[PDB]
């Protein structure tokens, strides 16, 4: 059976004087001190919770078996999607179990690879490459490393011919690319201001993002300033250069929304080519009404992807010399989301459509916009189309729940109809034919039909006897695709599991209407959709309440935490990874202020009223005190986080853990809460980008805990 | 890429 | 501290009626039934011992930490020694953690490799290649796979140009190579007769080995018979073809000795090819007086390595047209063993000498025999010289306790003096400079000096406080060299260990006199040498009796078992891997009759009298019943074996385990034997050639058990 | 020799 050994919950101090007023409503915050990650009391908290977590995980006798089977199932070589610059080709490679992927160069696609940068030689591959950019002549490689424990990036540059490093060093980058000019003299990039003397990446909320240009062979202090806006500190940036080299495009965003400005700088009409300097941008779009991504241009005639009067998106054309005259090229599909578009083979387009959460590729003529070929893809995901307009061969990656990884090739000149296999990964000692994945539509609370994928062994009896894992996200217009996971295969084969992915509202799967039906005032719909999916898996006979585990990350951690507060009776195991748990204060820390488009903000009264109803730390309640449900407790709960997660600050997880342990366990002398409530806190790690063995260790602990919580035996 | 979301991952674990 | 939980030893049936007479001496064999591996009672025994082993290994809390550190330390790429055929080059490769090595082809040494055979794509790499042979034109690759669970081999053939398989299939091979004729039409090989309908590789003693020739494009039934000897069923075979293609050489051996016949077949004087057919061999040597290996020939003038009147070996020359006139070319060294010789660069020789258990390479002129250059090698091992007479570049492999693997290159024309690094393996995150290896010469019981290597952290105090692992073999003329082991590095760094390798008698290290001083009537010398090495490590202050572990495999498993029967007081942990434990009956099973050269045989009265004094299963005795040593027990003992080990049948291990558990534990109502006596039985595996992760799992269990037995804590 | 009570292209130097 499950957990029997008694639990020594550690003491956690409460400061009872901390109370905040939100428009007349008082809210106590007695774990306010856990907001400081560098204090002695917080470091002691982490030590005590590690100790508790270790004694619980010692009781989970299947961790070692999961660990070895994950290692075995992921031990296959993985070739990344290749891209071209000049007459060289470039790709990422991993021989199967390397700590981080290696970046390689070739003369032709079937030639000997040469290693350009191997992260495994630095600090055991604790961190990998988060930025990688090759110049137009293929002579230089700009690469982004992690100098500290946070996700902040330092940019270095090397010569491809001998791998010698230049001395250039650029600090203060997060998500920016490095965008080379066709003269090969430098690149655009978009940094934040420097840290001042006292400051720390874990406690500073960075603002005032900049657009800069760096000349090769200079100090970062000489980089040219192109754009800043001190009167709108929260406005953030992305950028791009056109395939012909003529135009630098700056996109300006506000919050999480899919709505951006478009500023264009004509590089061919500068008197002193960027040393002249804000710059004289043509402001094509100067408001936050719609999304705009440049796909191609011939001179000043541009082709954009846009959601303007088009919730499922479309392609449109406009001349910069006549800026107010926009014309449709490929109209909005009546059914399906246009996810992305790419110019190829000089005068053609590849369009990626999402049709009931499956991809469909269309080949089209660029000038006229007419359909040429249509290729439906199997259940899974196509992504990573990086080919540029000058290339006649297009590459992309395919993954699915039961398909580890294929790199496909579409030669547009020689045979544009079908797809050929360039590379194909294989899972060792795994018979794919014994399992199946199906889509079903389940009615939510309000009647809306929610698509879900269900993966399972073929021919099982729907008798309620199977352990079930359900995954979801539901936010920011993100499309949740059934991709490959090695640990999920171990769950299916060796624990007899049923896996479910729920395409709940708040994602982008049916366009902008799907996103808006699960954000701001309608965030509760997201939780209702997830709860309804779990109720369907029970009523149809896949599983029962004791045997359901739910998991999710970040906005998906919020999902898990809210669902266990509202319907603890439905679940046997809950795993929240790096979740947003204090919805009253999230906007104050690091770049959390960028989530106010989706969540709203407690600075405003009507938005506070949404947030207080579901904020995880403000809604923990003893389920046994509600008349009728005296035999209900919280499921076995694992809260996961990392000590230098600057994306989602670990105070979110720390404060929830303390509130749960207090309300349910330590505030009562003889609690009915038997199931364990623990945290697994990864030391010296950030949100993402961890070494292979470090991530395997986290995942094996999660699944061992799950198996114990659900009372699921191992199957050889 | 700037959202409450975890996505050149070393392995599909 | 160490083992505290009592063990629930399972019941094991005794058949008290089984008694054998050996020249008037009665020997009871009450576990005779464990000689059948396919019976239900034997399968139950295995199940019960697995269960007992699991509960003991659950108490050993360092197994998981050892397992992860072994995986991490062995995760580096390994390039094999390349060899040449026509204008192609061939080698084995492993990217670090692949289950089995992959065989690759190249056009040039720095060109792109092409995979010819990948064992990892068949049954998860359960088994690898045990035979690999490329034809003279480089167009065909003959390769040996394991179709069952034993080590028996099936030979298949593929075309190198497209990797298409030929239909040809050859069964019934063990250790034979595949030796191609220069016409590219076929190859010589030396199989055993087929299994009959009832028979099983685990219970049949194969005899009547044959020399055959296989034509490409025919069934195995058509293969030409060249040699068989029905009146000497035990005589076994090796074979070779000369560099010029002229002569097929058949070597005939009797038992394990280093003494062989030499039969020569002139291929250029056959009327009708090999289809003419025993064959008309010239019987150059027709007795078992000495060892003879052909190194080179010019027409009928041959150059042999031999131990004839030369226990340290030498090179000699003879003309087949005048067969009785032998002349020395390189005389026997007064000090050092000539281990091997190789013809290179048309008119030169590389000679490999062993000088106090360190290799020395000499370059010599072939015709005159005169010394040209001399290259001393560091502590470690050079081997794998496969270059042929026509090659001007020689490759070989170097390994040491602290050096994972270098492939060296010696260009004889351009610069014959020094060695260049072709490939060099590196252990990730391991500082080599913190450790050292030293050789010391220790007196045995009779005065003979025994070389031992001692590996340890630099600057440790000789205060008796360190855990110590000692390894040895001592048999069959085998030279034990200090090679690289990843698990041994974990022992040194993370358990603060001292490793010792003892070059005891019965090996070949000081020539044939060293072998003969530890075989047949003098086998006890081998055990005495090992015991004296452990006594030196104690008296000099490296360790003490509680803190010494001993390990060995096969003939080395015998070593361990005999030493614990005779001096149980010296050791804290004993690990015997696939050991020969019934010295009265070993000759009856599979190819165990080939060990009678070294051991003698119980069919003969004086030889039985040697064997009964040390046979492990016949010499288990309660040490506490001898007056004076009432506080002595057997050390914590792990007996390792595999269920399809057809080399050393697992009945050896099963019978010892049962005898030890009976005599020391279950035959007494309140035994002083507290230390555990268990078996770790690997399911679905043979003697050797197991997948990387399967072997890592065995080795992590061994070391976790050792750490517990010796009371050694982990060091971060 | 290959045929002895002996354990020796091993996949890895474990
Ligand atoms: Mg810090
Ligand atoms: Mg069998």
């Amino acid at each position: 059976s499950g957990f029997s050994k008694p639990l020594h919950y550690p003491p956690v101090r409460r400061d009872e004087t901390v109370v905040d007023d939100y428009f007349g409503v008082k809210v106590a915050d007695p774990y306010r001190w856990l907001e400081d990650p560098n204090s002695e009391e917080t470091k002691e908290f982490v030590d005590n919770q590690e100790k508790l977590a270790n004694s619980v995980l010692e009781e989970c006798e299947l961790i070692d078996k999961f660990k070895q089977k994950i290692i075995d199932f992921v031990n296959f070589p993985r070739c990344g999607v290749p891209f071209r610059r000049a007459n060289k080709y470039f790709h990422f490679y991993n021989s199967g179990l390397q700590a981080q992927n290696v970046f390689q160069m070739q003369d032709d696609l079937d030639g000997k690879p040469e290693v350009l940068y191997d992260p495994n030689l630095r600090e055991g591959g604790r961190s990998g490459l988060s930025l990688y950019s090759v110049s137009e002549d293929a002579k230089y490689f700009a690469f982004g490393i992690h100098s500290g424990l946070t996700e902040w990036v330092t940019i270095k540059i090397l010569k491809t011919e001998d791998r010698s490093y230049l001395p250039d060093t650029l600090e203060w980058v997060k998500f920016s690319p490095a965008i080379w000019t066709h003269d090969n003299k430098g690149f655009f990039y978009c940094p934040y201001p420097p840290l001042k003397e006292g400051e720390d990446h874990m406690t500073r909320s960075a603002v005032n993002q900049e657009a800069r240009y760096h000349f090769l062979g200079t100090d970062q202090s000489e980089d040219i300033l192109l754009w800043r806006d001190l009167e709108n500190p929260a406005h953030h940036l992305k950028c791009q250069i056109t395939d012909d080299g003529k135009y630098f495009l700056l996109y300006i965003l506000d919050g999480c929304d899919d709505a951006n400005k478009v500023y264009c700088l004509d590089l061919t009409k500068l008197p002193n080519g960027l040393e002249s300097f804000s710059a004289p941008f043509m402001k094509l779009i100067d408001s936050f009404d719609a999304s705009y991504t440049a796909i191609a241009n011939d001179g000043s005639v541009f082709t954009f992807q846009t959601n303007k009067d088009a919730p499922r998106k479309k392609l449109v054309r406009v001349d910069l010399n006549n800026p107010s005259v926009w014309t449709d090229l490929v109209p909005e599909s009546k059914k399906d989301l246009l996810e992305s578009a790419h110019a190829v083979n000089e005068n053609q387009l590849i369009l990626r459509y999402l049709s009931d959460v499956k991809h469909v590729l269309e080949i089209r003529d660029l000038e006229s916009g007419a359909l040429q070929h249509r290729l439906p893809i199997d259940i899974g995901s196509v992504d990573g189309i990086t080919a540029r307009r000058r290339d006649s061969v297009v590459f992309f990656k395919f993954t699915s729940i039961l398909t580890p990884g294929i790199v496909y090739q579409c030669d547009l000149k020689n045979d544009p109809t079908q797809l050929k296999i360039f590379r194909e990964s294989v899972v060792p000692d795994f018979d794919r034919s014994e399992f199946e994945v199906k889509q079903v539509f389940v009615p939510s609370k309000d009647g809306t039909k929610i698509p879900i994928f269900i993966a399972a062994r073929k021919g099982i009896s729907l008798d309620g006897s199977h352990p079930c894992e359900m995954h979801g996200y539901g936010g920011f217009g993100i499309n949740m695709m059934p991709t490959f996971s090695a640990s999920r295969i171990v769950f299916l084969k060796h624990l007899g599991g049923v896996f479910c992915l729920a395409n709940i509202r708040g994602g982008g799967e049916y366009g902008e209407e799907w996103h808006k039906a699960g954000f701001r005032d309608k965030k509760q719909n997201v939780f209702d959709d997830f709860i309804s999916a779990a109720e369907y898996l029970i009523s149809s006979g896949y599983t029962k309440a004791r045997r359901v585990a739910i998991e999710g990350g970040a906005n998906g951690g919020l999902l898990v935490a809210a669902c266990i507060n509202q319907r603890p009776d439905l679940f046997g195991c809950a795993e929240a990874n790096c979740g947003v748990m204090d919805m009253l204060r999230f906007h104050k820390f690091t770049l959390g202020y960028l989530w106010t488009g989706d969540y709203g903000c407690s600075d405003k009264e009507e938005e506070f009223k949404w947030l207080i109803k579901y904020s995880p730390i403000h809604n923990v309640r003893r389920p046994w005190e509600q008349p009728g449900n005296e035999e209900t407790q919280y499921p076995a709960t694992m809260i996961l986080t990392a000590d230098h997660d600057d994306r989602v600050v670990p105070l979110h997880s720390f404060k929830l853990l303390a509130t749960m342990q207090h309300v349910l366990c330590t505030s009562l002398e003889d609690s009915p809460q038997k199931n364990p409530i623990i945290a697994r806190i990864q030391r010296k790690a950030a949100h993402y980008g961890r070494a292979t063995m470090t991530q395997i260790a986290e995942v094996a602990d999660r699944y061992g805990f799950m198996a114990k919580a659900l009372e699921a035996p191992w199957i050889d | 890429v700037a959202w409450a979301f975890q996505a050149n991952a070393s392995a599909p674990v």
